[PDB]
């Protein structure tokens, strides 16, 4: 216990982080406007960030 | 470049600045109708249809597009004097509105009078909107302002039109952007060098 200073969990993300990766990782894509991607996210059941 | 710039009218968003979409709608219709030709006119918003059914909800400026697309050329005025009287009153258009109507009338009267040779101009007042003395002085104004490439006759009441080649006038915006950039190293030749 005196080696680790500090431990720090990460943990798979819910319909909330899962959302904001699609913002980030979407913005380089040339949409169309309209999109919901609640509803993706939703249809993800949390995999990963990747 | 505005239309240009307005060419997408899909990734353009319900925005804080046109919180109506549809006003984006207005105003790339507004400039394209000047901006681009006929074939463009007959491809691009005419089969678009995320252009389409947002001036679906749109009466007048459905009738206003497809007025001119459509050679209803007399109502054609009557949503003219409409939709210049609303850029009149407008904010961001009143610098241009004068410019606007302007240009599409000369517009009109090239898509009508560049069909035939031989129009008389006494078919022009019920066939394409009222007042014959009127569309004496507006068309000679043309004539006379070196656009409009006609020539109209009087006493026999005829209006006659030619082809002009792309030589002469080609020529004088090179005479006139010649002429203005002498102008400007001049200036420059003469700020240099005391």
């Amino acid at each position: 216990p005196g080696r680790i200073d500090r431990k720090i969990e990460f943990p798979p993300p819910n319909e909330e982080a899962r959302l904001d990766i699609l913002k980030i990782h979407s913005r380089k894509m040339n949409l169309t406007r309209g999109i919901n991607l609640r509803k993706i996210a939703e249809l993800m059941p949390g995999a990963s960030g990747a | 470049q505005a239309a240009e710039l307005f060419l997408d009218t899909v990734s353009t968003f319900t925005s804080y600045e046109l919180m109506d979409y549809k006003t984006f709608v207005t105003y790339t219709v507004y400039v394209s109708m000047i901006a681009l030709e006929r074939p463009d006119l007959r491809e691009k918003v005419i089969k678009g249809a995320e252009i389409l059914e947002v001036l679906h909800s749109l009466p007048a400026v459905r009738q206003y597009l497809f007025s001119l697309y459509e050679c209803r050329y007399s109502v054609f005025f009557q949503s003219l004097a409409v939709v210049e009287q609303e850029m009149k009153k407008d904010w961001l258009f009143a610098p241009h509105y004068r410019y606007y109507v302007r240009e599409m009338r000369i517009h009109a009267y090239s898509q009508l009078l560049e069909s035939y040779r031989s129009l008389t101009l006494g078919y022009m007042a019920e066939a394409f909107g009222v007042g014959v003395e009127f569309i004496d002085q507006e068309l000679s104004r043309f004539i006379a302002a070196g656009r409009l490439h006609c020539k109209i006759d009087k006493v026999n009441e005829i209006v006659e039109t030619n082809r002009p080649d792309s030589k002469n006038w080609q020529y004088q915006e090179t005479i006139k952007k010649g002429d203005l950039l002498l102008n400007r190293v001049q200036k420059l030749s003469r700020v240099i060098n005391m």
